[PDB]
RNA sequence: UGCUCGC
């Protein structure tokens, strides 16, 4: 039984994949006049570059629906129009654009700009930080080449690829490259004859 | 996957970890946050001196 | 004796993203242990790693040699690799939610009282900045009301304490600069800073971003060393989010809705473009059409139709930009250059 | 004039079409020239007042006049997180054959509020999982679902076919420890709502468990939060710049809340006026009408906060506000004692 | 139809990026494998692993591309002069004329520490000094400023105000920046070039 | 007296390029005694102005009329007889630019002082004789009082 | 071990002091900031959070003259305590008269 | 699977108002009027009760029993 | 295609090498007609927040 | 070895 934490990947049914960056308490969350605190706070900067107006339309339709007890339709090339959900919002006493007067929870003072609140259908993805967390000690090595194994289920270590070697060369760190690729990976002591080679 | 490209030029090493990243502005640009779990696994050999 | 100690604070540690395009894809940082389970770092270093925090997995290596540790800290130090070797442009700079926050902070509309200004200034007094004096700047307006402008609060980041020898000076043009004001632009888009004090202009990607030269952090790096630039970036990353959260910045469906004049202009432009395209079609199909040089008649018609459609597009975009009111979150983020542009706004 | 603008900035918070202005608290010494905003206990005790407008079970609404946004937010946050209560923490399970998962069952049991008075208990020390009479409570839940011996031939509804198929929280039985039976009369220690559906069972399945509840604050976990919704809002004060009459006045009654703007026929013509600005929620629908934008001025009173506190039923909300103020006083006293010990 | 066309364009962009990833990966691999041998020696000559010289001096001048402040230029003399004037404003020293500025520049440049500097940078410094001296002369001719220092409106001296202290600071700063912007011996210039071309 | 400049100005335009900012406006003003043009950013929210307003403006080195230039730090709480008592709108800024007029190619006698009151721009242009005492990197006080 | 004082530098200057408060949050920080900002002898008052993971806050006080900046701290604490006592008494009296007039 | 006891956003007790809501669905009440009669003013509890799917009985149909 | 949620009514008796289930799945408020056609609302894979 | 994924 797992609880959402830092590192869990979340989707918002619009290709806006995200990772939980911080878990703030309830009192730190901003609150409206009715006292509702948001569960998920998403960055607005993701909207202009991606032009996800459909997300805003879905939010508005969902807010109107949860206000009037209906299920609006987001059918392709159709569905409920913006005018209908705006009328549903203005009828219930809320703003016709979703933006509501919100007071900051931290300072206790109202915000200079209204906040876009609304119910969004967020879906959690199978990509978890707990399953993806990996750390490699000395551990086991392969029989053929005495190097760490490949995968995490095999208790493997991370590989310094060719491009990483190129970057280390460009930096000029000869000792670090030597320690990584020789000392810490496949160091060995052989016996060579100086006569025959 | 040959010896030169898979075992000589680029090979696997230990004392390393892989984890998903998350933002944290309260840290300096030259600092990185490491989980306690990975920190207990990745060890550093320190020589005893005076 | 050798003691295999746990990873503690201060250890130099390599941090890398497996897709490596340039050398800045892997850097040596200082490890700080946290109770969570993710690799956390300052978002200003996101541009070198080309990360976007949408599930990217990054690698973290621990050197097992003092010589390797020292070489990593010196050669691959984050403060020592603030600029790419390709063209010298700074990559580690302000990013989204830092360009917009600083832009809204340095706007001429900002006027803070003593309490809010003191709070915003103290928001950065953590870590090594706990052993310095605040040096509260004198207020601009004092007789009617004592108000501190946002530009002074931003300049406090450059020179926090009295003993700080940082004297930043810069004179450049912004993104929305008219071209004739010469530090007197109506939009106030001429950046001018004297003695680490923002005298005129508003911060944007052209001055705080990782685009090219004339960056304030680049000037600090080239004039006063790496440590001062790193401290300024840390103060910015600790100050801008606090003010951005205390002020509030949101986008709604009403921020992208078209106006009545915009709809009328779009209708007229579509009608005119369709009429001209029909005229061109009739001229090519029935009769002789003026053939452009270097191409056939069909390619000439294609070019003319593309020109008419682009005319419609750009005129509708200009009409939408003119009819849009200020404080619009898409327009605000497009002006500062943090994310998006006028083309995306016109399309959406 | 300038004085009117200064007073509006220092007393009112204006809500514009695109953004809100005058949101920062500025009544501080040195910010204003013609005003001595230095702290005065006498003026504060004179101007401050509390007026309760509505008070029923698990619901309170009261207006505070003279307090600031900082202290109001502090009270709200203390009520939300720093008020300690009793909630289920430990779950000992004996042969849980239910379809509902054991961890999910424990999580659902933890969210169930307890009517026990938290002031009569203490915080459990670090460790000590066995628990003592002072700092724990035990609730036994043993439900065995079986087929009804007497039912109809069809019995399509599960109610007639099976008995105890829905394990409500009323099946929880408080088991006294030590002398808790004598201190607490029968019926006091019990679930709050008594109708919460914990799980649903089938014949053959059985749910047997014991629940150890200890004192805790809402900051540690949301299950200790006594208040369901504890918030505060600035008191609106809608003002008319020019007298609005005629049919457009009716539009005002349709632009704002139905209960704030009232139309009256003083001379046979309808004229609108503000009746009760409290009921308005500031939907900002007056900005849609082009003509009626420059005739009204929406504003919020800075030093007038209407607090609405809806609790979960653990204790009446007035005692909750009292305990929040007591917790703030205790924090202040602890810090004063620490400072005195330092010096 | 518009949605279908937009999806077509998006898929075209996606396949373009998919091909570009592998193509540039192979190109970067080849470029780095070819260029990884070069290194900047201590005699300012770039030589290969076998000892053969590729360049007698890197880039013809020997400056670090990472420390290139201007547009393929080591310093922006205008910004440096403005910074020197702003950081060290000397109010107790009189302004300099064109002849005095040229004289003090020629006197400072002929010192020993400026001999090891490259001739092109010194010529650029002389050109910038001559340009700013011509600007000061034009300003003083427009506003009738006398070089004796006895003009009644002293604010006229604030138009183009320069003091020998600021001149020395500017020259020393330019010399230090040019010295610290040169190629540090031992740097893997070939790998840096390969990466800066492949990225 | 530390009065560097003092003159009565009349406003000729409020916003020649439109209502850019809600709180700040770019007033253009002309003096009566001399031909001193003034382009000044003012805060209309706390100090409203009109098109036909006429106001006296004084740029002083110090805020104390006795000549004490001790301005290491300003304490708003301190109460003492100062120059700001005789004016209504007081700003604190620094003269950050002194630029000669480039329109007149020869025999030019006009200068311009650019002062930044925390980003609020003030260009005072006119005869160099009136601008005596203005120096770069010098912090001054602006005092504006509307007249009848 | 809860509230600890820190001088501005090694010189041990009493004008600029930093109080580090443990197991606290924005509530008490903002309340004390508001209660001590009204003190005319305080030039700069400001509270901040080091990191959301750990529960600690840092307040910084810089006075005007030669105040040790510890006396304004105790002054603000006592003023906040008095305000809390007054609002508690007023709320109790209000609830009592409401209960009396309701029946 | 089953109706949650606490609301995600606010925290109002909503698990005890599920079956009665079903009764309001067994009666002639619609969604909106039933949610209003149940005492859910804020839209968060309305979304909690309306968007909830009762999957516990479908699982009990597959229970061992 | 990687969304977490319920699989079917027999997800408890089903034993697979890896299964992800949601504690309190909720049907979307803005549902397409395709959702009603494929009966996705009977087996949601997300929550409305 | 195969394949589905994660950027
Ligand atoms: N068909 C099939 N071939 C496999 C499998 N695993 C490995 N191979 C073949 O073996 C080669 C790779 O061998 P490895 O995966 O290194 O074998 P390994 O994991 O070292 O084997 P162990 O030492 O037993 O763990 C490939 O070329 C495959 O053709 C498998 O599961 N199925
Ligand atoms: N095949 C690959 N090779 C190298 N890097 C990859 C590959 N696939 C994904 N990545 C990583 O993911 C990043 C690609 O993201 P990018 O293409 O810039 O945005 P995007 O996926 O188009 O998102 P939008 O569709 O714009 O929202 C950059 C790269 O480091
Ligand atoms: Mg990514
Ligand atoms: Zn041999
Ligand atoms: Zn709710």
């Amino acid at each position: 039984t797992r609880r959402p934490e830092i590192g869990d990947k979340f989707s918002s049914r619009h290709g806006q994949k995200g990772v939980c960056g911080l878990i703030v308490p309830q009192e730190d969350m901003p609150f409206c006049d009715s006292g509702i605190c948001p569960d998920i706070i998403m960055n607005p900067h993701g909207f202009p570059s991606r032009m996800t107006v459909g997300k805003l339309i879905e939010l508005l339709a969902g807010k109107a629906g949860v206000l009037d007890g209906r299920f609006h339709y987001g059918t392709a090339f159709g569905g409920s129009k913006v005018k209908d959900v705006c009328e549903d919002l203005v009828r219930h006493g809320y703003n016709y654009l979703g933006k509501d007067y919100v007071t900051s929870g931290i300072t206790g003072e109202p915000l200079e700009a209204y906040i876009y609140f609304g119910p969004v259908y967020y879906q959690k993805l199978k990509h978890m930080v707990l399953d993806k967390m990996h750390a490699r000690a000395r551990g086991p090595r392969a029989v053929l080449t005495r190097q760490p194994t490949e995968g995490r289920s095999r208790d493997g270590g991370l590989r310094l690829g060719e491009m990483e070697r190129d970057c280390l060369i460009g930096y000029g760190a000869s000792m670090l490259l030597l320690e990584r690729l020789m000392i810490s990976s496949d160091a060995f002591e052989v016996d060579v004859c100086g006569q025959c080679g | 996957q040959g010896r030169f490209r898979g075992n000589l030029s680029g090979k696997r090493v230990d004392f390393s970890g892989r984890t998903v990243i998350s933002p944290d502005p309260n840290l300096r640009i030259d600092e990185v946050a490491v989980p306690v779990h990975v920190a207990k696994i990745l060890t550093f050999p320190e020589k005893v001196n005076k | 004796d050798i003691v295999e100690r746990h990873l503690i604070d201060g250890d130099v540690v390599l941090f890398n993203r497996q897709p490596s395009l340039h050398k800045l894809s892997i850097m040596a940082h200082l490890a700080r242990v946290k109770p969570h389970r993710t690799f956390r770092f300052n978002e200003c270093v996101c541009t070198p790693y080309n990360a976007d925090f949408d599930g990217d997995e990054m690698n973290l290596h621990l050197p097992q040699t003092e010589e390797a540790k020292a070489e990593a800290l010196v050669l691959m130090g984050t403060k020592a690799n603030l600029v790419t070797p390709r063209n010298g442009e700074p990559l580690i700079a302000a990013i989204q939610d830092f360009l917009t926050g600083a832009y809204l902070l340095t706007l001429k509309d900002t006027f803070f009282d003593r309490a809010k200004a003191c709070q915003i200034i103290a928001s950065i007094l953590v870590g090594k900045d706990e052993k310095i004096k605040v040096r509260l700047p004198p207020p601009t307006i004092l007789k009617p009301v004592t108000l501190w402008t946002g530009k002074q609060i931003f300049s406090v980041i450059l020179r926090p304490s009295d003993d700080n020898p940082v004297r930043a000076n810069l004179r450049t043009k912004g993104k929305q600069y008219c071209g004739k004001g010469e530090d007197l632009c109506a939009n106030d888009s001429y950046v001018t800073i004297q003695n680490s004090e923002l005298m005129s202009g508003s911060m944007d990607k052209g001055t705080l971003g990782s685009g090219s030269k004339n960056n304030i952090f680049y000037i600090l790096l080239r004039d006063w060393g790496q440590n001062e630039a790193a401290d300024a970036m840390s103060r910015l990353a600790r100050l801008a989010p606090v003010y951005l959260s205390n002020r509030g910045f949101s986008i709604g469906i009403g921020d992208v809705t078209p106006g009545q004049g915009l709809l009328k202009a779009k209708y007229e432009l579509l009608n005119a473009g369709y009429k001209k395209c029909d005229e061109y079609i009739e001229a090519l199909n029935t009769g002789k059409l003026q053939q452009q040089p270097g191409c056939t008649a069909e390619e000439t018609l294609e070019a003319l139709i593309l020109k008419e459609l682009s005319v419609i597009r750009d005129h509708a975009g200009s009409a939408c930009l003119r009819e849009l009111d200020k404080s619009n979150s898409p327009l605000t983020m497009a002006l500062c250059g943090s994310k998006g542009s006028f083309i995306n706004i016109s399309q959406m | 004039a300038a004085s009117q603008a200064v007073e509006e900035m220092r007393s009112r918070v204006v809500l514009g079409e695109f953004g809100v202005r005058n949101v920062h608290t500025t009544d501080f010494p040195g910010n204003y020239s013609g005003y001595d905003d230095a702290w005065d206990q006498d003026r504060f005790e004179k101007n401050f007042r509390v007026d309760v407008v509505h008070m029923d079970e698990n619901s309170l609404e009261f207006d505070m006049v003279g307090i600031d946004a900082a202290i109001a937010n502090a009270f709200r946050r203390i009520l939300l997180a720093e008020v300690p209560t009793m909630a289920v923490e430990k779950v000992l399970v004996y042969n849980n054959t239910s379809i509902v998962q054991d961890e999910i069952l424990a999580h659902r049991l933890g969210l169930i509020p307890i009517h026990a008075d938290p002031r009569l208990f203490e915080y459990r020390n670090q460790g000590d999982e066995e628990g003592t009479e002072i700092d724990t409570l035990q609730f036994r839940l043993q439900v065995r679902c079986t087929r009804n011996p007497h039912a109809a031939k069809d019995s399509s509804d599960p109610n007639e076919l099976y008995v105890n198929h829905k394990v409500y929280t009323r099946h929880m039985t408080w088991i006294p420890l030590g002398n808790q039976a004598d201190l607490f009369p029968e019926g006091t220690i019990r679930p709050v709502h008594d109708d919460i559906l914990i799980a649903q069972l089938r014949p053959g399945q059985e749910i047997d468990l014991l629940m150890h509840c200890v004192k805790g604050i809402g900051k540690d976990h949301a299950k200790f939060s006594p208040v369901a919704t504890a918030s505060y809002r600035l008191l609106p004060d809608i003002t008319l710049l020019e007298p609005v009459e005629g049919e457009a006045a009716e539009e005002l009654s349709r632009c704002f809340s139905p209960g704030v703007i009232e139309v009256q026929e003083v001379q046979g013509k309808k004229v609108a006026r503000v009746a009760n600005p409290r009921l308005d929620t500031f939907s900002r629908e007056i900005f849609r009408n082009e003509k009626l934008k420059k005739v009204v001025r929406l504003a919020r009173v800075r030093d007038h906060y209407i607090f609405s506190v809806e609790s979960t039923g653990v204790l009446p909300p007035d005692v909750l506000v009292s305990e929040a103020i007591k917790v703030l006083m205790g924090k202040c006293r602890r810090f004063l004692d620490e400072l005195d010990a330092v010096q | 139809t518009e949605f279908f066309f937009h999806t077509m364009a998006g898929r075209e962009g996606l396949v373009d990026t998919a091909v570009k990833t592998a193509e540039t990966g192979y190109m970067q691999r080849r470029l780095v494998k070819s260029l990884e041998d070069l290194c900047s020696q201590y005699d300012l000559t770039v030589r290969s692993s076998t000892g053969d010289i590729i360049q007698f001096i890197y880039g013809g001048d020997g400056l670090d591309p990472a420390a290139m402040e201007g547009k393929d230029e080591p310093l922006e003399f205008k910004r440096v002069l403005d910074n020197i004037k702003a950081v060290f404003p000397c109010p107790s020293e009189p302004a300099l004329s064109k002849n005095e500025l040229i004289l003090t520049t020629e006197s400072i440049m002929k010192k020993s520490e400026f001999l090891c500097c490259q001739d092109s940078f010194l010529q650029e410094i002389k050109k910038f000094i001559k340009g700013v001296s011509e600007k000061i002369k034009k300003t003083r001719d427009k506003y009738g400023i006398n070089d004796n220092g006895t003009t009644e409106p002293r604010v006229l001296y604030q138009l183009d105000r320069i003091t020998p202290t600021q001149v020395e600071k500017f020259l020393e700063t330019c010399r230090d920046k040019y010295m610290r912007a040169q190629m540090e011996p031992g740097s893997a210039v070939g790998a840096l070039c390969a990466q800066s071309i492949g990225e | 007296a530390g009065i560097l400049f003092e003159d009565i100005f009349d406003v000729k335009d409020i916003d020649p390029e439109g209502k850019k900012f809600d709180r700040v406006s770019r007033l253009h003003c002309e003096s009566e005694s001399f031909k001193m043009d003034l382009i000044l950013d003012v805060n209309i929210q706390i100090y409203p102005v009109d098109l036909g307003d006429k106001f006296r403006l004084v740029i002083a080195s110090t805020l104390y009329e006795d000549g004490t230039l001790d301005d290491g730090e300003y304490n708003p709480t301190d109460d003492r007889p100062s120059r700001a008592d005789q004016f209504e709108y007081v700003m604190y800024g620094k003269v950050y630019r002194i630029e000669g007029d480039e329109t007149s190619t020869e025999a030019a006698t006009r200068l311009s002082a650019y002062v930044s009151y925390g980003g609020l721009l003030m260009r005072l242009q006119g005869d160099a004789n009136n601008l005596h005492g203005f120096e770069v990197d010098s912090r001054v006080y602006l005092l504006m009082k509307k007249l009848a | 071990k809860t509230a600890l004082e820190m001088v501005q530098a090694a010189g041990t200057d009493r004008h600029c002091v930093t109080f580090v408060l443990h197991e606290e949050d924005h509530t008490l920080g903002n309340s004390l900031r508001y209660m001590i900002m009204k003190n005319p002898e305080v030039e700069f008052c400001g509270y901040t959070t080091t990191h959301p993971s750990e529960s600690k806050i840092n307040l910084r006080i810089q006075t005007r003259g030669t105040l040790p900046a510890v006396e304004p701290f105790q002054r603000g604490l006592n003023e906040l305590m008095n305000v809390c006592q007054h609002v508690l008494d007023k709320f109790e009296a209000s609830i009592k008269d409401y209960k009396d007039q309701k029946a | 699977m089953i109706i949650p006891v606490r609301c995600f956003t606010c925290g109002k007790i909503v698990g005890n108002k599920w079956e009665a809501y079903l009764g309001l669905l067994q009666a002639e009440y619609t969604e909106g009027d039933a949610l209003d009669a149940l005492g859910l003013k804020r839209y968060c509890c309305r979304r909690m009760l309306l968007a909830h799917v009762d999957l516990i009985e479908k699982l009990l149909n597959y229970a061992p029993l | 295609k990687q969304a977490m949620g319920t699989i079917g009514y027999n997800q408890r008796n089903r034993i697979d090498t890896l299964m992800y289930l949601l504690a309190y799945p909720q049907k979307p408020m803005v549902k397409t007609k395709t959702i009603e056609l494929i009966e996705f609302e009977k087996l949601p894979a997300g929550q409305n927040a």
